DNA sequence: ATCAATATCCACCTGCAGATACTACCAAAAGTGTATTTGGAAACTGCTCCATCAAAAGGCATGTTCAGCTGGATTCCAGCTGAACATGCCTTTTGATGGAGCAGTTTCCAAATACACTTTTGGTAGTATCTGCAGGTGGATATTGAT
DNA sequence: ATCAATATCCACCTGCAGATACTACCAAAAGTGTATTTGGAAACTGCTCCATCAAAAGGCATGTTCAGCTGGAATCCAGCTGAACATGCCTTTTGATGGAGCAGTTTCCAAATACACTTTTGGTAGTATCTGCAGGTGGATATTGAT
């Protein structure tokens, strides 16, 4: 009964996703999110496929970099587990918050 | 030689909103930087908006879109009204 | 011959604003409606900040709006704070604000 | 719901690329909320450029211009 | 002899300085610093007094805002005493040294 | 001969700034840390200000050169013609 | 007739840069040396990035430069990284980097 | 309608630097964005420089100061060097 | 240190998505010659204001003593979050078929630019006279901290 | 709670830097009226590409069990950092002086706009072939983790 210790596979993943560039959020689910949000500003809109892909590349790159900052705030707090306050602290300092 | 500023206009508006209130020259300087700053940011947005659409003219329409792009929800809604209103009035006078 | 500002029912100078739009090279042409609209926006914004600053000046028992009053009025207003989020008003200071955990004792 | 369509594994993969090793259970809902504010801000602007051009189709360029004025310039989709 | 406990005067001071707007760095010392740094870039420069004052208003508003972010990083670390690491964490998240 | 003026930024002046920034307790190493941070901030702003100065062929840094330098950095300053 | 690029000894289109400066409303006029100077500054920066991106392509046993290679070239270079600090390169991914405190205790 | 791009002049520069290296369409699209971006950042700063100094002309001087303002240390020194070079070589040619 | 279970790496292989390539057509673009206009460097210089010098002075920095209490170190364990499955829901490929509507082309006219004058005005320079409030004073209330 | 050492609040008030009032001048600003030019809305619509739908394929997400190990609570204590005090430096300030250098008026030609003409070109299209490398198979080897 083989079993890897907590953290080994997670670390293995960090190495794996930092080597690749493929998007990490499922496409159709993302497209739906996008269309729903836009529907709130203007009804019956169409989206060029390249438009949606632009939103996705921009969103992931944004979230990824935010996790980097968040991770630094958790580590600052002598933790290795990121929490909501780590995200809040990062957004607040970036000026995206207060 | 001439140095323009919005001082006389800031002052007029000041007496409309607060009849018995003055403004120090240092505060007026700030108000003047504010008007200039917003003017530039608004004309900048319009400028680019016009180019993105192969338009060589900046009409009240680009100005309107710039305002929606630049101001937060509620300041935009009101700014747009005042502007549309000033343009409607202006249009029916001549 | 009325001024374009009176025609629009404005205090701010439409002739000036139209003139500044041309010398700033924003586009080859500037429609006569652009400065009217833009002058209205500048006036409204000016009115909004003067309203609030004038009130801050009253709460501090003052008759004259100084820079601190403009700062107080912009900081205490979510939207003017967003619009001027990357702006520094000289001699404005900051909003009185002390993180809870820094306060003494408990309860 | 749709924002809920952004799955936990995907938020985890995202965190991994960002070098995150351990993740609190509250993070997934925090993230979704942050993602929505991001997209609303960007889309609000793209759609604004879309309406200005009298179109009914959001173009890559509309998005790229939105990103640029939000200070998130993006290379690769024209512009 | 009467003695305020540690932290009381510090708080008295915060309320005091948050209530005023006067510059906090001595005038002349700040002016020599500006002339020293500028000179190391271009010899024979002159400065309009308002140019020096402009830099002092910008520098102080920048440092105050920086200390606010620093204070939040300390509090995040469950401390009430800011340290170099806090300043560094805030400057990193701010993108001043990402 | 200007030497070591960064020390003109005294401990009390740095405490006061921290106070306005809402800071209650300061570690002993924060003072040198802050001087270093201030110097980098001034080098970047003066460098741009002086660049606007030379471009205009002047030997005098104006409040406006500074104001323009500040705006490039995203630190717009109101109150000095800028 | 010889082109303006050829004269200034460049690959980038000097005539295009000039045309672009004019139709951009940057100023009422545009001196002739300006589009030359600017065209060369653009060519250079293009060369600096393609040179590094190319190395990155080598170091990865590849001959074709892809977005990944452009990202690694930019983020691994202190100056280019700063110049493109608020820029996102599509399909670029990130630099392999793990905070040391997260690594196994050994 | 035609759609300009810097793609051809990029490829040309590529083969000089790495004669046996190709580039993907997506990478080329990225390089085009890059060239457009730097152009706008550079032209825009020259624009302001001319305005600040009440000048109606953007000369190679404004492009130079803009480059110094915009680019980091060494990138700036070399760009200035290439810039001066092409303008000199261009002048010394009928 | 030994040793089984997995992951990771690598040398080799083949198919196709996508990069390469020859031909051709063509409108827009880039170069060239000529006439006309003007931005802005030059030269001379009026004049603002920056760098200095002088001096009296008390606001404020420096340096030290002292001990309150914060941060750092250490120990401890409840329970959360990772790993590994078993399961099966729905993302994904894509082929293709209407058809929305982006984008190209033709009109043509309200609106903008150019141009010549006339009237108005905001900014400035010269004196001259008020006024909000900074900063000092004195004493009543409020806050803090020892007991 | 009591009490005393201090900070805090504010009413009362004087001095004055800075705001307010006014006549004067005037050059640039701003408006009126024409003649001339055209940007881009408007209508028609060909072709690209976006929204759908079929629909097994099965990949990737979700629910669950288990326990490793991380986060948070509690304890102790060395010494950092705040408060207060004494001493006296040096910043602040009131104020005059030379003169650097910024800025205004003007003379003026190297250089840019404005066209018209000729010539060259890079982008759109096909049509056809070429290839870097993603992705799959083996088999070796390193990493992880239990003993």
């Amino acid at each position: 009964p083989h079993r890897y210790r907590p953290g080994t596979v997670a670390l293995r993943e960090i190495r794996r996703y930092q080597k690749s560039t493929e998007l990490l959020i499922r496409k159709l689910p993302f497209q739906r999110l996008v269309r729903e949000i836009a529907q709130d500003f203007k009804t019956d809109l169409r989206f060029q496929s390249s438009a949606v892909m632009a939103l996705q590349e921009a969103s992931e790159a944004y979230l990824v970099a935010l996790f980097e900052d968040t991770n630094l705030c958790a580590i600052h707090a002598k933790r290795v587990t990121i929490m909501p306050k780590d995200i809040q602290l990062a957004r607040r300092i970036r000026g995206e918050r207060a | 030689t001439r140095k323009e500023s919005y001082a006389i206009y800031v002052y007029k508006v000041l007496k409309q909103v607060h009849p018995d209130t003055g403004i120090s020259s240092k505060a007026m300087s700030i108000m003047n930087s504010f008007v200039n700053d917003v003017f530039e940011r608004i004309a900048g947005e319009a400028s680019r908006l016009a180019h993105y659409n192969k338009r060589s003219t900046i009409t009240s329409r680009e100005i309107q879109t710039a305002v929606r792009l630049l101001l937060p929800g509620e300041l935009a809604k009101h700014a747009v009204s005042e502007g549309t209103k000033a343009v409607t009035k202006y249009t029916s006078a001549k | 011959a009325k001024t374009r500002s009176s025609r629009a029912g404005l205090q701010f100078p439409v002739g000036r604003v139209h003139r500044l739009l041309r010398k700033g090279n924003y586009a080859e042409r500037v429609g006569a409606g652009a400065p009217v609209y833009l002058a209205a926006v500048l006036e409204y914004l000016t009115a909004e900040i003067l309203e609030l600053a004038g009130n801050a000046a009253r709460d501090n028992k003052k008759t004259r709006i100084i820079p601190r009053h403009l700062q107080l009025a912009v900081r205490n207003d979510e939207e003017l704070n967003k619009l001027l989020g990357r702006v520094t008003i000289a001699q404005g200071g900051v909003l009185p604000n002390i993180q809870s955990v820094l306060l003494p004792k408990k309860t | 719901d749709n924002i809920q369509g952004i799955t936990k594994p995907a938020i985890r993969r995202l965190a991994r690329r960002g070098g995150v090793k351990r993740i609190s259970g509250l993070i997934y809902e925090e993230t979704r909320g942050v993602l929505k504010v991001f997209l609303e801000n960007v889309i609000r602007d793209a759609v604004t450029y879309t309406e200005h051009a009298k179109r009914k189709t959001v173009t890559a360029m509309d998005v790229v211009y939105a990103l640029k004025r939000q200070g998130r310039t993006l290379y690769g989709f024209g512009g």
